[PDB]
């Protein structure tokens, strides 16, 4: 994600912050707990009280792990190794948190450097903070193992020449539950039966076939759909957990023997996977 | 909460259909193994170390059975979801202090234990009109947070 | 909408400070620059190549302008958001096609913007007010999707 110019951006940003970095996490955690009340429910054992020495310890440590994040910018899975450990195994906070403390964060941060928060900057601490965020979040379930390679593999070979049939089904059940996602194909006739969505779902569906068989290679395999997904449809990224979840619905009404609950872990680590590939050249 | 006449007879006419005690062991017990995470709510129902520990757990039948019978009491008050699940809503809130985001999570997986037990029954429009349900009571448990 | 009498002020006061063509422009140029993919709705507005070229675009100020002298004239109607939004809903729906979370975007950007611009002022519950109004505003904006 991070660009050069993105860790030169950050660098002198959070340089500026210096010994306020304490203060500023603190500031950034009381800001989250007011806009965002459901994240108290992680800390129900502190004072949330204004000022609060554990809101300001707390405080210190989240804005020293972002310090250390930044002085390894480059290396941030292993810098924060033990806090995704942490945060995965014994905190299991919710992934969507991370979002929610991170705009906390840069509007602290706007509020603190008005020198410094150009277009430009916001930009790269946006970006630096999702990638905090996501290597935070990534032991939760992980990368996909062994079992999970073998139990999608299984899984999409049940599915095999139907999987054009299933790819329409999941973007009609797509469009019907997800309303919002049919502002992307305002050209297609999206009526039931529909010769333009069966074509369409061809196609997801064979790009999937794709990133099963090239699964510990998929990146390469969906580069041209990245692009295409990112410089030229443009499609917001929350769509694509929402065509997973209609794909997952799909799969389970016709694998009746297949979808087992381990299987059904699996499959939905392997379309987040898919997910995140396809959206990874948006920024 | 609105829902058209197809979409209300649709949503009644399956769960007519549905054994809550087994639909709704399946359900807890897969939300348990899909997002892990939500274990943190659970540390005394023993073993959930693996899918078959987790899904065999009588602690964790017991709990989806009690969370589903909830979940039917909400959908003869379809009209009234808040207030229906107010007090439900209180307590998920104040002493049980669980993420309003695991009433989603759990919407999505009984979406696919449904899609998963009456497999082409549960056709596009009807999901549908599941979504909205589980959507309307996951709004209608966090609408207490505070 | 549901704000208290308090949060209704802090959002008023500091409202009455707005330039609302300066933050707009700025608003919408940085919502182009940090979330490159709401660029597709805007190719007719000229070059969009970088940072300082979205900023002095003047398609995109005058874009900005339009937008948040919708927003300002919506915080007079704080009690009846989905009405006053009603038919913008149905436009950007129907003819513009504009995907709802843009609006959540744009939200988050505007929340930053009002930050910056107002540094030590925009206090952390002054925050919590305007981002139940950016939230409010984008659910008024979303309602009449179908
Ligand atoms: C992206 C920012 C985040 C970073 C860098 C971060 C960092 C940390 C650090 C450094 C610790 C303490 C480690 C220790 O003492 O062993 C910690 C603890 C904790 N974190 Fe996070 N965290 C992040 C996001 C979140 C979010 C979003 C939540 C949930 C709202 C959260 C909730 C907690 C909790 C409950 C603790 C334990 C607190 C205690 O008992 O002292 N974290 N975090
Ligand atoms: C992760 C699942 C997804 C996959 C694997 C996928 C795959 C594809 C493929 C293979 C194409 C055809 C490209 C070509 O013609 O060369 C495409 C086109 C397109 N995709 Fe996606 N995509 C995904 C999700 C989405 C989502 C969630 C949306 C929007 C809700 C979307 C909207 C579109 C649009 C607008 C087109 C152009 C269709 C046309 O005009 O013919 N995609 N996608
Ligand atoms: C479909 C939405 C849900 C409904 C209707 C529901 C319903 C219930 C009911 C009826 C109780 C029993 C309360 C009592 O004994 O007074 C309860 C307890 C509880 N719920 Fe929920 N709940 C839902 C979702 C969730 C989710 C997804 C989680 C978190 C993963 C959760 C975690 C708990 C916990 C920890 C208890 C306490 C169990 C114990 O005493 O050991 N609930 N819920
Ligand atoms: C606070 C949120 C927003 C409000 C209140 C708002 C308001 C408006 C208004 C008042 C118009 C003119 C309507 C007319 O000509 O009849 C408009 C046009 C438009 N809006 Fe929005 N909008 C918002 C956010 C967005 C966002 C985030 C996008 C896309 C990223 C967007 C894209 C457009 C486009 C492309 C047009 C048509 C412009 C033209 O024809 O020149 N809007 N909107």
């Amino acid at each position: 994600m991070l660009s050069p110019a993105d860790k030169t951006n950050v660098k002198a940003a959070w340089g500026k912050v210096g010994a306020h970095a304490g203060e500023y996490g603190a500031e950034a955690l009381e800001r989250m707990f007011l806009s965002f009340p459901t994240t108290k429910t992680y800390f129900p054992h502190f004072d949330l009280s204004h000022g609060s020495a554990q809101v300001k310890g707390h405080g210190k440590k989240v804005a020293d792990a972002l310090t250390n994040a930044v002085a390894h910018v480059d290396d941030m899975p292993n810098a924060l190794s033990a806090l995704s450990d942490l945060h995965a195994h014994k905190l299991r906070v919710d992934p969507v948190n991370f979002k929610l403390l991170s705009h906390c964060l840069l509007v602290t941060l706007a509020a603190h450097l008005p020198a410094e928060f150009t277009p430009a900057v916001h930009a790269s601490l946006d970006k630096f903070l999702a990638s905090v965020s996501t290597v935070l979040t990534s032991k939760y379930r992980g990368v996909l193992s062994p079992a999970d390679k073998t139990n999608v593999k299984a899984a999409w070979g049940k599915v095999g020449a139907h999987a054009g049939e299933y790819g329409a089904e999941a973007l009609e059940r797509m469009f019907l539950s997800f309303p919002t996602t049919k502002t992307y194909f305002p050209h297609f006739d999206l009526s039931h039966g529909s010769a333009q969505v069966k074509g369409h779902g061809k196609k997801v569906a064979d790009a999937l076939t794709n990133a099963v068989a090239h699964v510990d290679d998929m990146p390469n395999a969906l580069s041209a759909l990245s692009d295409l997904h990112a410089h030229k449809l443009r499609v917001d990224p929350v769509n694509f957990k929402l065509l997973s979840h209609c794909l997952l619905v799909t799969l389970a009404a016709h694998l009746p023997a297949e979808f087992t609950p381990a299987v059904h872990a699996s499959l939905d680590k392997f379309l987040a996977s898919v997910s995140t590939v396809l959206t990874s050249k948006y920024r | 909460m609105h829902l058209t006449p197809e979409e209300k007879s649709a949503v009644t006419a399956l769960w007519g259909k549905v054994n809550v005690d087994e639909v709704g062991g399946e359900a807890l017990g897969r939300l348990l193994v899909v997002y892990p995470w939500t274990q943190r709510f659970f540390e005394s129902f023993g073993d959930l170390s693996t899918p078959d520990a987790v899904m065999g757990n009588p602690k964790v039948k017991a709990h989806g059975k009690k969370v589903l019978g909830a979940f039917s009491d909400g959908l003869a008050h379809l009209d009234n979801l808040k207030g229906t699940f107010a007090t439900l809503s209180e307590l998920h809130c104040d002493k049980l202090h669980v993420d309003p985001e695991n009433f989603r999570l759990l919407g999505k997986v009984l979406v696919c234990v449904l899609a998963h037990h009456f497999g082409k029954e549960f056709t596009p429009p009807v999901q549908a009109a599941y979504q909205k349900v589980v959507a309307g009571v996951a709004n209608a448990l966090a609408h207490k947070y505070h």
